[PDB]
């Protein structure tokens, strides 16, 4: 709804501000290293967080009654989230993308594979694909009923960040060398694949 | 309380009773005059109103469209959902 | 200049009118600070804007009231609907739309008419 | 200990220093200045006269290396680079003569600087670092030998890289900034990735050295230093310290481990006379040395000598200090 403005800082305080006056508002303290990343579901009413001390955090916006957190295996370094399917995604130190269920508190999968550090990952608008990329010169897309990577692309030179379009059609590339940002398109006009990985060095 | 109002939608049960008030404030309350929620305005110009206003089949939301190239969804409690458009 | 408004309010003959100015948090009426209203018993009504809000909400308030008309207990329910939809139409010109909400929500969960004036228009059924 | 005399090279401003390094067979310490000085003086724990000095004109300094410890060419060259896109020779047999090595093809400006380039251990291979891939070119034809497409995404000029002491051949240590992460490098065959790893990056992106491995030892910014073993790298590819260490209260921008690996020392530049340094393999703490009311100040860089018996601190008031352990 565009309200209110939360901010994670490196002590790990959560504190919430309104947008439109801009005064401060309410303050949550759980996170005791730096907080990597907040997000809000679309109806307002459930709040995760990340800490680099392996905790998930879920809490009531409505109240400030504190609900539910997990335990995992690593630091969080990133956070995306999708809205209109109620699930999130989250890069470890271990190199694998665990997707979690934002509703029940559960993890749902956890996915190996990429040889180096997640740099930037999207999810597709549909909620069907997840694309990533990494230091080891991959970009790949990981489809989530099936559990397995669908397709890499071996490029020759590292790409910085990723989104795709709202609409299904442009994903978005920004890369170290070169000023421009390069733009993909989505095909999007048929497949019934599922095919697999490794290939060509 | 407020308001002259043009827009009246029925629940399916008859406990419920929307009303669209005199801006883009759009408010229920039950036949005991219990006023649950009055919701924010209807955007995107290219003044605002309240038309028309109805209580889907599920209950578990209303649709509102006024006459400025919108329309809006809300649910029971009281956020919006989605605003398609013109 | 400074940022201030005004509303009002009445119940069966009473008139009762109010100016919300940002201040220091002071409640008066007519000369009177808001703990001394007599009839002695139904100052818990008029302290009911307070605490259905919150104890603080008033920090850079300022409230004033005063009475004309009425008997004694229908002069308490005006001063309790005038400060009611006085701290409302505050928090509608400067701070946020989503405070006055939570008043609304508030307020109209416990209403009993603290948003409307009661009117009475008798029939023959 | 034995308290040594204070430092008197002391820079006309308040001014700062490229990189500390040392000479292993005669007490000889060697800086690189901002305002194009590169100048090597004689230190014995009471000597602070200058022995000799280079500033090249034309030609502006901004990162300053230790040139080979061993080929022939330790007591003869050492070679640097400034902002410019090009590296100079500096000969004492002095000769001095500035044998211009832009001859690197087309992959020459496509850095921001050489801003940090690391010999090997017989001169015959120098790495060259980018924002981003590295560069291997001899030193002693100057040509562009090979090179080794270290991938990099976010790399803000990766500011610490070192082959390892167990052997130049075995891999070659690259720590990537702003991630903590580690590369590793197999030297004897270009395009060989031995074993990459997982550094804290959580916290800390703050420069190490080499042990020799023996340990291991990483510090960040919030006075915190933990003890990797080498073959943890092995999956799973997270390591775990024996024991988190903790000294300071505050920030920590240096980290400083002993020639055999036994000692570890960090330090700050945001509060005057704070600097500590630990002990290994015993997982001990010198408390005998340093202090928080002793002369420590705000520590820019720092360096042990190959013995690693000498402290070399430059601070941000333009004293250069040292100490005996």
């Amino acid at each position: 709804c565009g309200n209110f403005g939360f901010i994670g800082s490196s002590n790990g305080s959560i504190t919430i501000y309104n947008m439109q006056s801009g005064i401060l508002r309410k303050k949550y303290k759980l996170h005791k290293r730096a907080v990597t990343g907040i997000s809000l579901d679309g109806m307002n009413r459930k709040m995760v967080s990340c800490g680099l001390d392996g905790i998930v955090g879920f809490y009531d916006f409505n109240k400030s009654t504190l609900l539910g957190k997990l335990k995992l295996d690593a630091p969080i370094t990133a956070m995306v989230y999708h809205r209109s399917s109620d699930l999130f995604a989250l890069a470890l130190d271990d190199l694998s993308i665990v997707v979690i269920d934002a509703v029940t508190q559960r993890v749902v999968r956890q996915l190996w594979g990429h040889s180096n550090r997640i740099t930037a990952f999207d999810f597709s608008p549909e909620g069907r694909w997840i694309v990533s990329a990494s230091l080891d010169s991959t970009i790949r897309t990981w489809d989530l009923p099936t559990g397995g990577c669908i397709d890499g692309i071996i490029v020759d030179n590292v790409a910085t960040n990723v989104k795709f379009s709202p609409n299904g059609d442009l994903l978005a590339t920004t890369h170290v060398t070169g000023n421009g940002i390069c733009i993909w398109t989505n095909r999007a006009q048929f497949k019934t694949v599922s095919t697999r990985t490794i290939d060509e060095s | 309380v407020y308001s002259d109002v043009l827009a009246l939608s029925m629940r399916p049960d008859g406990k419920e009773v929307a009303v669209s008030t005199l801006k883009g404030q759009i408010s229920i309350f039950n036949i005991e005059d219990a006023k649950q929620v009055g919701n924010i305005d209807c955007r995107k110009d290219i003044s605002k109103f309240f038309t028309t206003i109805h209580y889907s089949f599920d209950g578990m939301a209303i649709v509102a469209g006024g006459n400025n190239n919108s329309i809006c969804l809300y649910d029971v409690p009281n956020e919006v959902l989605l605003k398609r458009f013109i | 200049a400074v940022p201030s408004v005004q509303t009002f309010g009445k119940k069966k003959s009473a008139t009762a009118v109010a100016h919300v100015k940002a201040g220091k948090g002071l409640i008066k009426v007519n000369g009177s600070p808001i703990t001394l209203v007599e009839p002695e018993i139904l100052r818990f009504k008029v302290y009911e804007p307070l605490l259905l809000v919150g104890l603080d909400k008033f920090s850079n308030i300022d409230i004033r009231v005063r009475v004309t008309g009425g008997g004694h207990v229908s002069q308490v329910y005006a001063i309790r609907q005038a400060i009611a939809k006085g701290l409302v139409a505050y928090h509608q010109k400067y701070v946020d739309e989503q405070s006055k909400n939570e008043l609304k929500k508030a307020f109209t969960s416990y209403d009993r008419t603290l948003l409307i004036a009661d009117s009475r228009r008798p029939e023959p059924k | 200990i034995v308290r040594l005399k204070d430092a008197n090279a002391s820079h006309p401003s308040h001014s700062a220093i490229q990189s500390l390094s040392f000479h292993p067979s005669k007490p000889l310490l060697l800086t690189g200045g901002y305002d194009k000085t590169l100048r090597i003086y004689h230190i014995d724990g009471k000597t602070n006269h200058l022995v000799t000095s280079l500033h090249l004109v034309g030609s502006p300094i901004q990162t300053c290396t230790f040139y080979t410890s061993l080929s022939n060419q330790n007591q003869q060259n050492i070679f640097t680079a400034g902002r410019r896109r090009y590296m100079h020779s500096w000969d004492l047999s002095q000769t001095a003569k500035i044998e211009k090595f832009s001859r690197l093809y087309g992959h020459e400006s496509t850095q921001r600087s050489f801003e940090n380039f690391k010999v090997a251990h017989l001169q015959n291979s120098q790495t060259n670092s980018v924002h981003g891939w590295i560069n291997i070119l001899h030193s002693t034809s100057g040509l562009w030998l090979m090179g080794c497409k270290i991938e990099g995404v976010i790399t803000d000029f990766c500011i610490d890289y070192q082959p390892i002491s167990r052997g130049k051949f075995r891999t070659i240590l690259i720590a990537v900034n702003a991630y903590g992460e580690v590369w590793e490098f197999d030297l004897n065959k270009n395009g060989h990735v031995i074993r990459r790893w997982k550094d804290q990056g959580g916290v800390g992106i703050t420069k190490i050295q080499v042990g020799g491995n023996r340990w291991l030892a990483v510090g960040s910014e919030s006075g915190f230093v933990n003890l990797y073993d080498r073959n943890n790298a092995m999956t799973s590819s997270t390591p775990t310290p024996v024991a988190a260490l903790d000294q300071l209260t505050t920030t920590i921008s240096n980290l400083q481990f002993s020639p055999d690996g036994q000692i570890l020392c960090m330090a700050s530049r945001a509060v005057k006379d704070a600097l500590r340094l630990v002990h290994l393999p015993s997982c001990s703490v010198f408390s005998n040395w340093p202090t928080s009311g002793t002369p420590l100040g705000k520590v820019t860089s720092v360096a042990f000598s190959p013995s690693g018996g000498l402290l070399a601190v430059g601070n941000e008031q333009g004293k250069v200090r040292l100490w005996k352990l």
